[PDB]
C-alpha cells in the first residue's frame, strides 16, 4: 500500500 | 530474440556492471 | 532479496513486476523473454493452500522498473495480460515441481534502455553453466529479511551441489529444480525471499557474453538461513513446454 497510484487507464 | 541478453546500458555500450566479474571468475 | 545491493540502472532490463490491480500491490517477480511473453513461477498465480488462483484480469505486468513503489513515469511500461499458461504437471500439492508459467501480453511492449528481453538457454549453454560453484544472479523487490526495498535488489549466488541441496531439506527435490547459495563455512550470504518469487536467476555466458535465464525463484525454507538454500525452477529442463506454448499461442 506504499504503492504510488498508477494511471487509471491501466486499471 | 536475435538481441536477447544484451543490455542496452551495458553490453551494447561495452560497459560492465559492478559485480558481473564475480560471475565470470566463478566460471572455472 | 536478503543481503543484496541496489541494482544499477538498466542492470536487469528483463525484470518484470507482477502487480495486483486491487488492492494495488506487488505480487511477484517475472521476466521478459520477448516483446509479448513474460515468464514467472506458477505458484505466483496458482497456490490453493493459500487460496491463491489469479486470472488474467486480476493482474498487470510492470516492465522497466527500478523503484518498488514509485510510478516511473516515461520509463516503466504497464501491460495487460491476454492469457496465463501454467505447466499442466505443476505440483502445488507437494513440492512445487515444475514451478513455471507463461503470461502472454495483450500488446507488444516497446524495448528501450530499460526494457529488453533475457535469453533462454540452449542445451549446451545449460550444460556448461549449471555447475556447482558457478554463480548466477537473482533480482527482485521482495523482503530484505524474513520478518521492503526502495529499489530493485540484486545478489550473486553460487550453484550448490545436488547432494548438499538434498541433505539440507526434508522436501523431495526433483531434476526440475536446482539450489543456490553460500554454505555456512563460506562466510558470504544472501538469498531470495518472499516477493522475489517468479524472478529470474541469470548467468552471463562467457562464450558469447549474453545473459541467460537459468532459473526461476521458486521456494525456500525461511530466507538466508544457515544451512538452507534457495530453490529455483530449472528453466532448460522445461524448455520443451515453453516452446510448445509459444509455438502454439504465438
Ligand atoms: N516455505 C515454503 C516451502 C515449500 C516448498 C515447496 C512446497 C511447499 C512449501 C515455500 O517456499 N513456498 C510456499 C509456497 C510458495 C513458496 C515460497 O514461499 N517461495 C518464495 C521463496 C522464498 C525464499 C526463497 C525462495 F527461493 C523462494
Ligand atoms: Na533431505
Ligand atoms: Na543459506
Amino acid at each position: 500500500g506504499d504503492f504510488e497510484e498508477i494511471p487509471e487507464e491501466y486499471l | 530474440e536475435a538481441d536477447c541478453g544484451l543490455r542496452p546500458l551495458f553490453e551494447k555500450k561495452s560497459l560492465e556492471d559492478k559485480t558481473e566479474r564475480e560471475l565470470l571468475e566463478s566460471y572455472i | 532479496i536478503v543481503e543484496g545491493s541496489d541494482a544499477e540502472i538498466g542492470m536487469s532490463p528483463w525484470q518484470v513486476m507482477l502487480f495486483r490491480k486491487s488492492p494495488q500491490e506487488l505480487l511477484c517477480g517475472a521476466s521478459l523473454i520477448s516483446d509479448r511473453w513474460v515468464l514467472t513461477a506458477a505458484h505466483c498465480l496458482l497456490y490453493p493452500p493459500w487460496d491463491k488462483n489469479f486470472t488474467e484480469n486480476d493482474l498487470l505486468v510492470r516492465i522497466g522498473k527500478h523503484s518498488r513503489t514509485r510510478y516511473e513515469r516515461n520509463i516503466e511500461k504497464i501491460s495487460m495480460l491476454e492469457k496465463i499458461y501454467i505447466h499442466p504437471r505443476y505440483n502445488w500439492r507437494e513440492n512445487l515441481d515444475r514451478d513455471i508459467a507463461l503470461m502472454k501480453l495483450k500488446k507488444p511492449v516497446a524495448f528501450s534502455d530499460y526494457i529488453h528481453p533475457v535469453c533462454l538457454p540452449d542445451r549446451e549453454t545449460a550444460a556448461s553453466l549449471l555447475q556447482a560453484g558457478y554463480k548466477g544472479r537473482v533480482t527482485g523487490w521482495g523482503n530484505l529479511k524474513e520478518t521492503q526495498p526502495s529499489v530493485l535488489q540484486v545478489v550473486n549466488l553460487p550453484i550448490v551441489e545436488r547432494p548438499v541441496c538434498k541433505d539440507s531439506t526434508r522436501i523431495r527435490i526433483t531434476d526440475n529444480m536446482f539450489c543456490a547459495g553460500y554454505k555456512p563455512d563460506e562466510g558470504k550470504r544472501g538469498d531470495a525471499c518472499e516477493g522475489d518469487s517468479g524472478g529470474p536467476f541469470v548467468m552471463k555466458s562467457p562464450f558469447n557474453n549474453r545473459w541467460y535465464q537459468m532459473g526461476i525463484v521458486s521456494w525456500g525454507e525461511g530466507c538466508d538461513r544457515d544451512g538452507k538454500y534457495g530453490f529455483y525452477t530449472h528453466v532448460f529442463r522445461l524448455k520443451k513446454w515453453i516452446q510448445k506454448v509459444i509455438d502454439q499461442f504465438g
